[PDB]
RNA sequence: GGCCGGGAACUCAAAGGAGACUGCCAGUGAUAAACUGGAGGAAGGUGGGGAUGACGUCAAGUCAUCAUGGCCCUUACGACCAGGGCUACACACGUGCUACAAUGGCGCAUACAAAGAGAAGCGACCUCGCGAGAGCAAGCGGACCUCAUAAAGUGCGUCGUAGUCCGGAUUGGAGUCUGCAACUCGACUCCAUGAAGUCGGAAUCGCUAGUAAUCGUGGAUCAGAAUGCCACGGUGAAUACGU
């Protein structure tokens, strides 16, 4: 969070990442990682969030960049 | 108390003038234990009234006493299921700390600018036989002549 | 005196008076009458029209009024949109920092409702 | 508490003490100002590869003779009861109870 | 000729000589109108020579170190009263009548378990 | 040169004693010591609660003491070197030596 | 400038001692036990404050600190792991903090404390940053160095009874630090926004003196996270005829 050190992310996550952009085409990819920034790469891609029971799909667009995983996937059920 | 005898505190007189009075006076008025703020205005409302009517502020202060001393009061009895007003004396101590309680209240209820404005023309209006003061004295003693018969 | 489309009174120190612009602090007052030149205790009915014109200046440094309106509109309105946890508080009307909600929340809930 | 807890404990206070000198270092890499600023990136990267267990923050003081994670003081190692008993049966050199 | 008197009270000490000639009063290398700012604790300070009619014969050096205000004038007051004891020995009668020769021992209490000072308890509700 | 020894414990009739016995073996291989200086007292301070479960009131309030004395040589010897540094004291009471 | 040569007198530090017992005087009283006044004395009648909890009562609390009779599960009611929850929100109650202002808000500059903590710790002087902080670096296992500048107060200006130059919830944008990692769900800084509230119905609580009220300071737990809990000093009241 301090800008001397940078934004923050999870190896396996861009390792992912990377393949998936150089190979072209991608079914959806599951995370467990809500900590992770989103870096402006990742634009175009379909990335499964973990909520505690399932897997939620956010398909990523050029205005969330700079916001952590967790935000596209709430934690609670209220009616 | 049920088995008690207390005895009476010292006071030190004030350091401008002599007057155990006076200090009594500072101690009704102070507030969270500030006595350089309520002295300020003490002080500082005598100085202003001393003018307003050629006098020594201690006789000012004495004239303005005088007036609002009370002489009887009423106490409450409930013994037959039924609350009774009976009046009884009032004896000196008392009458001038009552004094001293009901000039302050009705100073704080003023809409002047500045305290020691409000303290100043409540003492000049007591002098005159006017205020909250004076009205509060005759309510009482009303109240004890109308039950005359309860004594 | 018409400032930046609207009327500061005139008893009132300078210092104070700017501040009933929309965007003017009093850190923002003190820092415009430094760049002007005048004392931060003159009363605005004592000044003269080369120097509401020197204030004139200085004040259209800043974001005011309609612009800092649109602004902070367009911030709240691209989270309702985007449809995160705060933009999801936004448009429910709840709490957005965190706060608790099983008590008080009054602010942004309105006076009671039985 | 349970017998696994306290097991939990003593792996979590060895691969700390393993662990030590590499962490310290890669954290001044990071912390260093003026640094290669890729250096910086790859260090960053290699201190999360370690084990979780070897920070020295997820570690829990617990009483010495229980295990109990609440009311642990530090100069005695134990919790306020095993204290108490101990400072009672005189156990413990110089305390005595206190007034004033 | 010196003459010393010791003074305490709240949690000031108070170191008092006293010379003859000229009444003159330093305190902390200052003088009174310098160091206290309030009447009453000028009074204070200045009480035992009006009682016993010296107040422009005896010089005054003294320290002090601990407390407020009142706390510092108090330890004054009892320190100057002591060396004057010292001085004369006849004075006694009239400074005990005084009641100056008398050490105030009141202290500040403590607070204790269950309550939020000294003697203050918390608000008590019956359901 | 100047010897200087400090010493701790929990009892003052044990420091005491300790006191003693250095200013005197001191005192008998001919050397010149300032005597022991009383030094301020140290007083830790403890509070814990006394049930099991929930009374919240109900305290106990515990404290440790600390006694320190310090003591100065001014004109030392080889023999009383070694006499003091030959020397052994209770089970109880801790030395520091300073050269 | 206790700076320096010195002094052992005074503050103070901490070990051994003295002192308060109705001991002395006068009056009342059963030729008593006691009571009410007076002298000397720092203190007078239990001088002031702690610790100290009888036989028993409520089948009162705790098998989740620990220990233990009986029952119950053993490829599972026992292990290990990554994510989430204990922080939810139409509503009802207890305990607190900050206010609703001139005995006050804001700007300048100036007296006076007590008790504590410190080696994976406390961090000076100097430089950079508007600031939270950053870089380099002495000293200290401490009556020596560091944390660490008390605040209310006093002096001089201004505000002029207004939902305010009173109050500081809420929300936008930009940052710092601890920590593998601050979305859910941390503390602090800067610019901006500036809500309710003008003293609170029926009820109801604490306090007899260095007490109530009011102002600041420290510690335990603890990587980080107090308006809570345990301690310390400053200023300093009103009232008790009576049962």
């Amino acid at each position: 969070r301090s800008l001397k050190k940078g934004p923050f992310i999870d190896l396996h996550l861009l390792k992912k990442v990377e393949k998936a952009v150089e190979s072209g085409d991608k079914k959806p990819l599951r995370t467990w990682s809500r900590r992770s920034t989103i870096f402006p790469n990742m634009i175009g891609l379909t990335i499964a969030v973990h909520n505690g029971r399932q897997h939620v799909p956010v398909f990523v667009t050029d205005e969330m960049v700079g916001h952590k995983l967790g935000e596209f996937a709430p934690t609670r059920t209220y009616r | 108390p049920r088995r008690r005898v207390i005895g009476q505190r010292k006071i030190l007189p004030d350091p401008k003038f002599g007057s155990e009075l006076l200090a009594k006076f500072v101690n009704i008025l102070m507030v969270d234990g500030k006595k350089s703020t309520a002295e300020s205005i003490v002080y500082s409302a005598l100085e202003t009234l001393a003018q307003r009517s050629g006098k020594s502020e201690l006789e000012a202060f004495e004239v303005a006493l005088e007036n609002v001393r009370p002489t009887v009061e009423v106490k409450s009895r409930r013994v037959g299921g039924s609350t009774y007003q009976v009046p009884v004396e009032v004896r000196p101590v008392r009458r001038n700390a009552l004094a001293m309680r009901w000039i302050v209240e009705a100073a704080r209820k003023r809409g002047d600018k500045s305290m020691a404005l409000r303290l100043a023309n409540e003492l000049s209006d007591a002098a005159e036989n006017k205020g909250t003061a004076v009205k509060k004295r005759e309510d009482v003693h009303r109240m004890a002549e109308a039950n005359k018969a309860f004594a | 005196a018409r400032i930046a489309g609207i009327n500061i009174p005139d008893h009132k120190h300078a210092v104070i008076a700017l501040t009933s612009i929309y965007g003017v602090g009093k850190t923002r007052s003190k820092a415009i009458l430094a760049a002007a030149g005048i004392a931060e205790d003159v009363k605005i009915s004592e000044l003269s029209e080369g120097q509401i014109d020197t204030l004139r200046d200085e004040v259209a440094k800043f974001v005011v009024e309609g612009d800092l309106r649109r602004e902070i509109s367009m911030s709240i309105k691209r989270l309702m949109d985007l449809g995160c946890y705060r933009g999801l508080r936004h448009r429910r009307g709840l709490p957005v920092r965190g706060q608790r909600t099983k008590t008080n929340a009054r602010t942004r809930k309105g006076p009671r409702k039985p | 508490a349970k017998q696994s807890m306290k097991a939990r404990e003593v792996k979590r206070v060895a691969l700390a003490d393993k662990y030590f000198a590499k962490r310290a270092e890669l954290k001044a890499i990071i912390s260093d100002v003026n640094a290669s600023d890729e250096d910086r990136w790859n260090a960053v990267l290699k201190l999360q590869t370690l084990p979780r267990d070897s920070s020295p923050s997820r570690q829990r003081n617990r009483c010495r003779q229980t295990g109990r994670p609440h009311g642990f003081l530090r100069k005695f190692g134990l919790s306020r009861i095993k204290v108490r008993e101990a400072a009672m049966r005189g156990e413990i050199p110089g305390l005595k109870k206190a007034s004033w | 000729n010196q003459y010393y008197g010791t003074g305490r009270r709240k949690s000031s000490a108070a170191r008092v000589f006293i010379k003859p000639g000229n009444g003159k009063i330093v305190i902390n290398q200052r003088s009174l109108e310098q160091y206290f700012g309030r009447e009453t604790a000028r009074m204070v300070v200045r009480q035992p020579l009006e009682l016993v009619d010296m107040v422009e014969k005896l010089d005054l050096y003294i320290t002090v170190k601990g407390g407020g205000i009142s706390g510092q004038a108090g330890a004054i007051r009892h320190g100057i009263t002591r060396a004057l004891m010292e001085y004369d020995e006849s004075l006694r009668s009239e400074l005990r009548k005084a009641g100056f020769v008398t050490r105030d021992a009141r202290q500040v209490e403590r607070k204790k378990v269950g309550l939020r000072k000294a003697r203050r308890r918390p608000q008590f509700s019956k359901r | 040169q100047r010897i200087r020894i400090r010493l701790k414990a929990f009892d003052h009739r044990l420091i005491d004693q300790a006191t003693a016995e250095i200013v005197e073996t001191a005192k008998r291989t001919g050397a010149q010591v300032r005597g022991p200086i009383p030094l301020p007292t140290r007083k830790e301070r403890f509070t814990v609660l006394i049930s099991p479960h929930v009374n919240k009131d109900a305290r106990d309030q515990y404290e440790i003491r600390t006694h320190l004395r310090l003591v100065d040589i001014v004109e030392p010897t080889e023999k009383t070197v070694d006499a003091l540094m030959r020397l052994d004291l209770a089970a109880g009471v801790d030395v520091q030596i300073s050269l």
